[PDB]
């Protein structure tokens, strides 16, 4: 109607708890081959101003 | 095609934010290039 809403795609819930599980998750490759960014991008933690 | 996928390669976003329990944590995250080692790749 004359209304607007936005559409996100996003994981679901636990998919990110934690590091952990953002670093078991994948994205696609050049050689065609689904790879964890925990292989390629280091995850760590640290605090920064608010 | 070169430059379209080098401008394309440069890039930051934010993670929102995700919950451990009541804590909240800013996801931050930066490939930015900042060296020009990192310009090769």
């Amino acid at each position: 109607e004359d209304r607007s809403y936005n559409v996100v795609a996003r994981f679901i819930g636990s998919s990110r708890n934690d590091p952990e599980a953002i670093g078991n998750l994948t994205l696609t490759a050049a050689n065609g081959a689904h790879v964890a960014l925990a292989q390629v991008a280091h995850i760590r933690l640290a605090e920064g101003e608010t | 095609q070169i430059t379209q996928a080098i401008s394309e390669n440069n890039a930051n976003a934010g993670g929102s934010i995700l919950n451990r329990g009541e804590q909240g944590l800013v996801v931050r995250g930066v490939g930015l290039i900042r060296n020009l080692d990192d310009l090769g790749n």
